[PDB]
RNA sequence: GAUGUGUGCU
DNA sequence: TCTGAATCTCTTCCAGCACACATCAGGACGC
DNA sequence: GCGTCCTTCGGAAGAGATTCAGA
């Protein structure tokens, strides 16, 4: 390829061929002039080395280099390896009708929809717009239609709307680990430059919205469109292929909404009232005459298909809350009421979706998932479930557990220096005692968090599960666990080095108090272990799945 | 007190402990190392003076001639930094070095010379460094990153474990020179000593022993101690050293002087040894069979016939002892080869050694180094002398010799750069001792074993290579010289030096393109310590211990600032107070502590001197005298911290900020964030793009001002005075009489740098921050640079955030931004980008830039002028013609699609020989006018100043003010005054005025010549036109925004104002984040920052309320004093009583936006103080207020967190990432779509994405993915025609890349084909 | 193991595209092996429908055709 | 087209 | 002193997608 | 300016070559 100017590109195969031809011509000339034996033998050896460097460079002693000490690739270095004609251009290729942009939420969507930017779908579906512009007669050749699309006239957008109607596109995230990393959505044209992605499939894609991009691919043929609509559609991908558990599970905001909704405290705006149905509960909540966490008696007509597919109604009067009654308006007919009459976390509504799919089918499950997402977002917005600095309640007995463990460690040191244990057992016993102390502190702070709600029953004081925001989003399974929440108000514990060894000394402070100029240095060991482990040891786990795929 | 850059908006500090050492100059490593490299060293220790003397004097091959160095001089650069960046040539200074060629007289090795001649020969051209540490190499600014590599010396590694698969830990000693060959010694699983030169192959170290001209008896003398067997009347007794009986088994009954001490089979404990010592005996009885397990040291030859009986290093036996008894050798010497301590490793190495003498050892060494050649004696001897015993092919540096002589526990640290026999002997001895058990290995990751090679040392090394090549050329040429005609320029070639220096500065692994999109990015790129590069370790061959943070990184390398991805831990960042030792090692200040008093004298302790003392910690309480208030203070003694008494300590950390870098010390409440979130916050803070209007952080750290001043983007005053004239593009300072020099006094003009393009296409533009007639001191900011607010690093905007879920628009990590944020253009940024239109004279005739474009109407040619270029100021959009270029049969330069802009600059560079175009002539004329006007204007300014100073001298000694004004200003210097020294001052000022006039004239002539110059270009280009666009990227859904605690986010919706939540005062919330992001990733510092910003804005709101209705100064002063007095025990202690009742009105006006707060890194504010500052306003102490829904008008049924968080805008803009591609351009060798966004390219459907389609069973989709819109060619066009034919059907063929694979296999000896 | 069981298959194309391309192709050239295009990687490389999902019926028709 | 460096999300 | 067991030595492998920047491409010597 | 040309340094695993030892 000619570059800017009179020079030429630095090709490696051409350089190797020139070397081989030079050696061959020199040997041919020496074979005609009857050169001395040592000279002709040395030239034959040089020809052999040149041919070896051309066929597979580097397999001999020293690989010859072109410029600035880098070995030029031979006829084998461009057929083997990760950058050869097998893994780079045959097992995976670059494709036309493809795009790339960042992703945003757009939670107004449905499970079979995504948002294509208006200026991206015009460039992806460009031949499809050409075809319909020529069909409708607005253009007579391909160049007139090309210029019309380039100018972006007012009629081009209607053609784009007509051609994008039921033409599903494939959204693929960069690491396509499992088969749910590629899914088909019916595009919904939006104004912007970001691909809005339905919040339910984010778990399947493992895609948050902190700056990651997804690739759009356009199925062209009728067979490809029908494969995208019947196989790769996000509607037909509600179960993980690894285990039969559902994969479009509400996560980290819908679960918080459904946990704040389906919950009870022992008081309300109105608690002793008895209602005539879920519509009455919604009307009372919206009118402000009853709290969402009341304990009322609603009259609910639940259906059951215990017969051969016949839904027989059974009307009763159950002791529920207002929030659970409001949520019951979206549960499809056929499911028992004893799935919302509890504090719904993430596992609870995952089980709810699983049993809905196993009892009713696919279409009610998809509609139920959409309605669950909508009513989770709405009632999480309507709650203001914030997080403050007073929500991380420090227990009042952590330092006593610290003192007990440090006394135990002092006794361990006195036993070790005397000669009771060696230096390989002192490590283990100090790790064990500090891990026990950390668990005791975690249990103490969890007991101080989960139940610390003394509220009157309209009479005297009573105990209930806490409405603390940290505990709410920890118990609901939204985002957190005992470890991360423990490190906020309990004690952080002890770290792990990149090699795998556990740190001898523990950190006795949490992320609500400060950290020392030294405790932070200790924590940095584990923090750098965590970030090096991904970028340096996901290679030997992508290798595992590559040579698992290539064997099966 | 406070300077006027501080008594204008003074930041409230919550720092509890005082600072005894201010933050040093940040970019003081580059500026010091290049100063060492570039300056004149009369001694010749470092720099170019140490590079010429290391090579020169250069002689011929004893050809009675020499060439020697005298001195070197750097001339003025041809263009300054601004002109070098405009044109695109290196900002460099020519190297004018005075050489001197001397050829002696015949038959006189030391006598007189035939002639002595000397001249300054121009060789090479070294790039100079700017005042900020940046190099301008090809118009672009480069930064030469420092390098963390192993120091030269001897390192005893371990190779522990996994070798030999038996668990036996080997031992090896590596002698790494700064320049030369390695001398790796290592052990064998059978306990042998194998030397290994340049890692080629093992052979016994005794080969090198004999190569050092040592006999076997001498070797055994070196590595062993003798035990004596004597011939006596009978029984052949042995001499006994009682210490040799430590820890073994008695082979027989030990006795001396008759009585038996130790019986047979007993253990010789310490009691037996001490009792033998108290017996004071030397001789014991020994059975003859005991000497069967001994080895003779010295050879024994017959006393009768002279024949050798036993040679050196051979076993003894009963027959050998019998043959020795009959000879008459009364003294027998053996080796003390203990089983555990004094192992016989050298003896076994000698037994496995095949060589026998110096000649054969040299032959074997030559065969190892250079195989395939018959070795001769002289060549082998020359090679071995050249390996590690010549100053030309081997050189331990001064630091290498220091480490070498300190590792072996020697006394003197200076020494020869070459190796000696004693050095090799002691290295082998120490390796043997480490094998024995005495002594221990050392870790490579220790900062006491790793140096820093900054810009100066690395640049000096390549200059040495250039000089070596030049002197090799001279050596080749100096023996073939036609004498009496050779000037000292015909043999010096300037091409090797210039080529080497250009290769280093332009294309290297550490000559990195500068990351410049805010002052923080450049100030952390210059202060970067990269373990990669030449002489370092590759990413692939990097272990998990090198990536890890060593305990010796405390105070020298930041633990929490390292880039994620392929190189984490190899790109360490320098600490705030970290310095560089005289040898290159890292060191950190420490307050020296006496018996009980913490003094203020700071000592810079290296990484090896730190493990000797016990050093206290910065957060240790003192009481007004340097006494620790508590008996036990937490200290770190030797890489392991524990509680120590107040008497044992002898040092103390300077401040809590000394462990973190300059980037991680700008994060408020760092001690509350998880360190992963700290790393992400530091990186994102480095990534921020400067906004339209700079906005200070309400919650800061106090290091914003240091980064703002020390980065260089702010025009900091050099000499204090009064602002005489402040313009939007310049500042003129009337210097005070105190700081004005007697001669050449004048005034100083600061020319600001207006809108110009940075490396990352951002806009760096200075604007004044001072007023007209405002007093300014020395070292206070005058012009705010990019993302700077009154000399304070401001990388974002104070956003009123709320942590609550809002209908799923902040679902995972998204941010919901109010429409008021985009209405106020808070996050709107300027992105100046250039476009070039090179006109290359190709075949069929050259090209043109004419304004008539074929097949194009006048709509696209309306904005073009008659010369074909676009007008400056045109609001061009994507697809418009900027420069109309036509190739000999249209290839005009067009704006890239999807970006608007505004042409702010056009630069036309024309090759000398092409006449000109009228637009180039207009640009040249306007530039000439501006260049004359600026010089005349500066002359007028500092000449009016000079005449004012003349008048100020005239007032002393008989002034007549009435005649002064009416007299023309020409005759103002010789007026009424006596002939005292004041008349001499007047005469000196008059001469200075004349010199300034002449200098202005000559620089005007030079500028005219430079503007009317040629500006030669690449071979084969006629003229280049560079058009500069200027886009204003408003915020939009899709682009990343982030905080300072590693909480990233992509905006999902620009919500209207009336839909955002509002409090009971009706104030809408600008940003709604997601609460659940805080617990999962423990970045609790963002909530504390939110609360503290809420308190700061509450104080600002109270001040604004008191100021809106004009109240007296007393109430404002009282409230501001209350605000600055809040705290437990702060270091601030600011008294408003000293303010002049008008300096406090400026302060109140600057505080009405919210009082800035300083929250130090590990000495920040506490929650009690945050709550008290909340109480100072009217806000609730819990930090949570009541928000009502924007649209439904009903309250959220819980208090939500509302406050002012400092949100940034990372330059991962969505419009720079959106891409789409239909049928376009394809590759060349394999007919596949191209890759990239700059090129119109399609996304790669990689190997892992094919398994995803195979899993679904989608076979038609996959087939069209890899054939129809891919490698296949005919089906690719048939599919396009079908798609624009109303028919969605494919007729696939075969991918072209498979035919390429078949042809590439057939190009080998392999025949591959498809059957029928 | 998953490496040896994939490198010792009957199709030299899959083995060559997986790992050790030189060693697989050398043995294939010496032994004169003949690939039958039976797997999924082989049909992906060649440029056909995989015999896995919607192409399975077509591949059955093609196999029983001859 | 390949190198070298920096960077984003996993 | 022949043949399994052990050791030595050579070989091949080390995730995915994407973005930005610069530099190279024969450079020495004859003409 | 045109223009023809002739360093060393990770690390686990596997295979195939020596080399041992041991009956
Ligand atoms: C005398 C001076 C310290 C003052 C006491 C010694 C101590 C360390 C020495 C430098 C280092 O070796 C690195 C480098 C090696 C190169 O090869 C030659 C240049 C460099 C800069 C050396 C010059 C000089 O010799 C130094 C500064
Ligand atoms: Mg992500």
């Amino acid at each position: 390829v000619p570059l800017d100017g009179g020079r030429f590109a630095t090709s490696d195969l051409n350089d190797l061929y020139r070397r081989v031809i030079n050696r061959n011509n020199r040997l041919k000339r020496l074979l005609d002039l009857a050169a001395p034996d040592i000279i002709v033998r040395n030239e034959k050896r040089m020809l052999q080395e040149a041919v070896d460097a051309l066929l597979d460079n580097g397999r001999r002693g020293r690989a010859i280099t072109g410029s600035n000490k880098r070995p030029l690739k031979s006829l084998a270095d461009m057929i083997k390896g990760k950058q050869g004609r097998f893994r780079q251009n045959l097992l995976g290729k670059r494709v036309d009708y493809s795009g790339r942009s960042v992703i945003t939420v757009g939670p107004y969507l449905r499970l079979h929809q995504c948002g294509l930017p208006k200026k991206m779908a015009l460039e992806l579906f460009k031949p499809f717009i050409y075809g319909k512009l020529e069909l409708r007669g607005l253009a007579t050749t391909i160049k007139a239609a090309k210029k019309m699309v380039e100018r972006e006239e007012a009629v081009v957008w209607d053609i784009l709307d007509e051609v994008i109607r039921e033409h599903p596109v494939l959204l693929n995230r960069a690491p396509t680990l499992h088969r749910l990393g590629i899914q088909a959505f019916e595009p919904v044209l939006i104004e912007g430059k970001a691909i809005q992605l339905h919040p339910l499939v984010c778990a399947a894609y493992n895609a948050d919205f902190d700056g990651d991009q997804m690739a759009v691919h356009v199925p062209l043929t009728l067979e490809a469109q029908l494969e995208a609509r019947a196989l790769m559609m996000s509607t037909n991908n509600i179960l993980s292929p690894a285990n039969g558990e559902p994969i479009i599970v509400p996560s980290q905001d819908v679960v918080l909404g459904l946990y704040y909704m389906t919950r009870d405290c022992v008081n309300a705006k109105g608690e002793g009232m008895v209602l005539t149905g879920p519509k009455e509960a919604e009307r009372l909540y919206r009118s402000g005459l009853a709290s969402l966490h009341a304990r009322v008696k609603v009259r609910i007509t639940e259906y059951e298909k215990d017969a051969n597919g016949e839904l027989v109604a059974k009307t009763s009067l159950k002791d529920t809350t207002v929030g659970r009654a409001i949520l019951w308006m979206i549960v499809p007919k056929g499911l028992p009421y004893s799935i919302v009459n509890q504090a719904l976390g993430k596992k609870a509504i995952s089980k709810m979706l699983n049993t809905c799919y196993r009892i009713l089918g696919l279409k009610p499950t998809v509609i139920f998932a959409d309605q669950i997402m909508y009513t989770g977002f709405a009632y999480a917005a309507r709650s203001g479930a914030s997080v403050g600095i007073d929500d991380m309640v420090i227990p009042e007995k952590k330092h006593e557990i610290i003192s007990e463990a440090e006394a135990e460690v002092a006794e361990i040191q006195e036993q070790f220096q005397s000669g009771l244990v060696t230096a390989g057992e002192r490590y283990n016993k100090v790790i064990d005692i500090w891990a026990a102390a950390n668990d005791r502190v975690s249990k103490a702070m969890m007991d101080n968090l989960q139940t610390e709600t003394v509220i009157n029953r309209d009479g005297q004081e009573e105990k209930q599960v806490s409405f603390n925001s940290i505990y709410m989003m920890a118990d609901s399974g939204a985002r957190g666990s005992a470890a991360q929440i423990r490190q906020l108000a309990g004690m952080r514990g002890l770290m792990a080095k990149p090699d795998g060894s556990i740190i001898e000394t523990p950190i006795t402070a949490n992320f609500r108090e400060g950290l020392n100029v030294l405790q932070y240095f200790i924590s940095t060991h584990g923090a750098r272990k965590g970030l090096a482990d991904t970028a340096l040891k996901t290679a030997n786990s992508g290798y595992l799945t590559r040579r698992l795929v290539d064997v099966a | 007190v406070y300077s006027y850059t501080e008594k204008k908006r003074i930041r409230k500090d919550f720092g509890k402990r005082p600072q005894v050492l201010d933050v040093p100059y940040l970019l003081s490593i580059q500026l010091d190392s290049f100063q060492k490299f570039i300056e004149q060293d009369p001694e010749g220790q470092y720099g170019l003076e140490a590079a010429f003397r290391s090579v020169f004097p250069i002689q011929s091959y004893s050809g009675n001639s020499e060439l020697q160095y005298v001195s070197y001089r750097l001339g003025e650069p041809v263009f300054d930094v601004q002109e070098c960046q405009i044109r695109g040539v290196t900002y460099s200074a020519p190297l004018r070095v005075k050489l001197r060629l001397v050829i002696y007289e015949r038959e006189a090795p030391e006598g007189t010379v035939k002639d002595i001649k000397e001249q300054e020969v121009y060789m090479g051209e070294i790039p100079l460094m700017t005042d900020n540490g940046t190099f301008v190499i090809n118009g672009t600014e480069r930064v030469i990153v420092s390098q963390l590599h192993r120091s030269p010396g001897v390192f005893f590694d371990s190779d522990k474990g996994k070798t030999h698969s038996s668990g036996k830990v080997l031992y090896n000693a590596r002698i790494i020179p700064y320049r030369g060959s390695w001398l790796d010694f290592e052990f064998d699983p059978k306990d042998n000593l194998f030397v290994r030169i340049d890692r080629r192959r093992k052979l016994p170290a005794t080969i090198i022993l004999r190569a050092l001209n040592y006999t076997t008896e001498q070797i055994l003398d070196l590595f062993f101690e003798k035990v004596i067997f004597e011939i006596r009347d009978n029984k052949l007794q042995m001499e006994l050293v009682p210490e040799r009986l430590r820890g073994e088994t008695a082979s027989f009954d030990i006795e001396a002087n008759g009585k038996v001490y130790v019986e047979k089979g007993r253990r010789i404990t310490a009691r037996h040894i001490r009792q033998l010592e108290k017996d004071d005996v030397k001789l014991i009885e020994v059975p003859v069979e005991y000497i069967a397990g001994k080895v003779v040291a010295k050879d024994y030859i017959d006393e009768s016939t002279g024949e050798l009986i036993c040679a050196a290093n051979m076993e003894l036996s009963l027959d050998l002892l019998a043959k020795l008894s009959q000879s008459g050798h009364k003294r027998i010497e053996t080796l003390f080869t203990n089983d555990l301590d004094h192992g016989p490793y050298i003896s076994e190495t000698l037994r496995v050694d095949p060589t026998n003498d110096r000649l054969s050892a040299l032959v074997e060494i030559y065969r190892m180094m250079r195989p395939g050649e018959p070795p001769t004696r002289e060549a082998a001897e020359s090679l071995f002398e050249n390996l590690f015993f010549s100053e030309d092919r081997y050189d331990l540096s001064a630091v290498g010799r220091m480490k070498f002589n300190r590792s072996l526990l020697r006394e003197e640290i200076e020494g020869s750069g070459i190796l000696s026999k004693d050095d090799i002997i002691d290295v082998m001895k120490k390796l043997i001792d480490i094998r024995n058990g005495k002594g221990e290995v050392d870790d490579i990751d220790h900062l006491g074993n790793r140096r820093i090679r900054s810009v100066g040392e690395m640049a000096e090394n390549q200059f040495r290579v250039g000089l070596v090549r030049v002197e090799r050329a001279v050596k080749e040429r100096l023996s073939l010289g036609d004498l009496d005609t050779l000037m000292p320029q015909d043999m010096i070639n300037a091409k090797p030096i210039s080529a080497a220096v250009k290769e280093f500065f332009g294309s290297s692994q550490l000559s990195q393109f500068m990351d410049q999109n805010n002052p923080l990015s450049e100030i952390t790129h210059k202060r970067r310590i990269s373990a990669l590069g030449p002489g370092g370790l590759t990413r692939e061959r990097a272990g998990f211990e090198v990536r890890d943070v060593h305990p010796t990184h405390y105070g020298r390398v930041c633990p929490i600032e390292t880039p994620e991805g392929p190189n984490i831990g190899l790109i360490n960042s320098l600490s705030v107070y970290a310095q560089t030792n005289e040898y290159g090692f890292l060191e950190t200040p420490y307050r020296k502590v006496t018996d009980g008093v913490v003094t203020d004298e700071i000592h810079y302790l290296s990484a090896i001197e730190e493990g000797n003392y016990v050093i206290a910690q910065a957060n240790s309480n003192l009481d007004e005298e340097g006494h620790f208030v508590e008996d036990l203070v937490t200290c770190r003694s030797k890489g392991e911290s524990s509680l120590f008494s107040r008497d044992q300590v002898d040092y103390m950390d300077v401040s809590t900020q000394q462990v973190v870098s300059v980037g991680a010390s700008l994060i408020p409440f760092l001690e509350h964030d998880d360190a992963n979130r700290a790393l992400m916050g530091a990186n994102m803070q480095r990534q921020a793009v400067p906004t339209l209007r700079a906005d200070k952080p309400l919650v800061g750290t106090g290091m914003e001002r240091a980064v703002a001043v020390d980065s260089g983007v702010t025009a900091v005053a050099k000499r204090g005075g009064v602002v005489q004239y402040v313009d939007a593009s310049r500042i003129v300072i009337k210097v005070n009489e105190d700081e004005m020099y007697p001669g050449e006094a004048g005034i100083d003009i600061y020319n600001l740098t207006k809108y110009t393009r940075s490396n990352q296409n951002t806009c760096i533009n200075q604007m004044p921050c001072v007023s007209l007639g405002e007093p300014v001191e020395r070292g206070d900011v005058l012009a705010d640079g990019p993302s700077t607010d009154l000399g304070e690093l401001a990388l974002g905007q104070n956003m009123r955030v709320a942590f609550m879920p809002w209908n799923g628009y902040n679902f995972e990590d998204s941010i919901l931004v109010s429409e008021r944020v985009v209405q106020e253009d808070r996050f709107t940024t300027i992105h100046i980008q250039e476009l070039a239109c090179v006109s290359r004279d190709t075949k069929l005739g050259p090209e043109e830039i004419t304004a008539d474009i074929p097949n194009v109407g006048e709509a696209a040619l309306s904005k073009l002028d008659e010369s074909g270029i676009v007008y400056i100021g045109a609001e061009v959009t994507g697809g418009d013609i900027l420069v109309g270029k036509v190739t000999p049969k249209d290839s005009s330069l067009r704006v890239p699609n999807g970006v608007s802009g505004t042409v702010i600059d056009v630069q036309v560079f024309t090759r000398d020989g092409v006449e000109k175009d009228k637009r180039a002539l207009e640009i040249e004329e306007m530039q000439l006018k501006q260049a004359k006007k600026d010089l005349s204007e500066e002359l007028q300014i500092l000449e009016a100043g000079l005449f004012s100073r003349i008048r100020a001298v005239l007032v002393a000694g008989g002034v007549e003010a009435e005649k002064l004004d009416k007299l023309p200003r020409d005759r103002w210097l010789e007026l009424g005054l006596t002939d005292e020294e004041k008349q001499n001052q007047l005469e000196q000022l008059a001469e200075q005025y004349d010199e300034l006039k002449h200098e202005f004239e000559k620089k005007l002539e030079a500028k005219r010549r430079k503007i009317t110059q040629g500006d030669d270009l690449a071979p084969g280009v006629l003229k280049i036109v560079k058009v500069y666009l200027a886009v204003k990227r408003r915020i939009q859904p899709g682009d990343k925004m982030a905080g300072r605690h590693g909480n990233k986010g992509v905006i999902s919706k620009i919500n209207p104002i009336e839909d955002m939540p509002y409090d009971e005062n009706g104030t809408p919330v600008d940003i709604v984040l997601n609460p659940l992001g805080v617990p999962s990733r423990m970045n609790i510092g963002q909530i504390l920052e939110t609360h503290l910003g809420m308190a700061a804005k509450g104080i600002g709101d109270k001040i604004n309320a008191m100021l809106k209705q004009q109240q007296e100064v007393a109430k404002l002063r009282e409230f501001i004093q209350r605000a600055y007095d809040l705290g437990a025990d702060v270091r601030q202690k600011v008294d408003l009583s000293t303010f002049s009742d008008e300096e406090v009105m400026r302060l109140a006006e600057n505080l009405r936006k919210g009082m800035p707060i300083a929250t130090p890194v590990f000495d920040g504010a506490k929650e009690a103080e945050i709550k008290e500052l909340l109480k100072l306003g009217d806000l609730p102490t819990s930090g949570q207020i009541r928000l009502y829904d924007g649209r439904t008008g009903e309250q959220f049924e819980r208090p939500v967190t509302v406050g002012y968080m400092y949100m940034l805008k990372l330059n991962h803009l969505v419009d720079d990432k959106m891409h789409a591609r239909s049928t376009g351009s394809y590759s060349l060798v394999t007919q596949q779509p191209l890759g990239g966004k700059a090129q119109f390219g399609g996304q790669r459907f990689g190997e892992m994405e094919v398994w995803a389609l195979e899993a679904y069973g989608a076979a038609y989709t996959l087939q069209e993915m890899l054939t129809v819109k891919s490698d296949d060619v005919n089906g690719r066009t048939k599919m396009y025609k079908n798609i624009v034919d109303g028919n969605h059907q494919m007729e696939p063929g075969m991918p072209e890349s498979f035919n390429v694979l078949l042809k590439e296999i057939r190009s080998l000896g392999i025949n591959i084909e498809l059957e029928d | 193991g998953i490496t040896k069981a994939s490198l010792a298959t009957e199709s030299f194309i899959s083995a060559a595209s997986f790992q050790e391309t030189t060693r697989v192709l050398t043995e294939a050239a010496v032994a004169g092996k003949r690939d039958e295009l039976r797997g999924l990687k082989e049909n992906v490389i060649v440029g056909r429908l995989i015999p896995a999902g919607t192409g399975y019926a077509y591949h059955q028709d093609r196999m029983r055709r001859r």
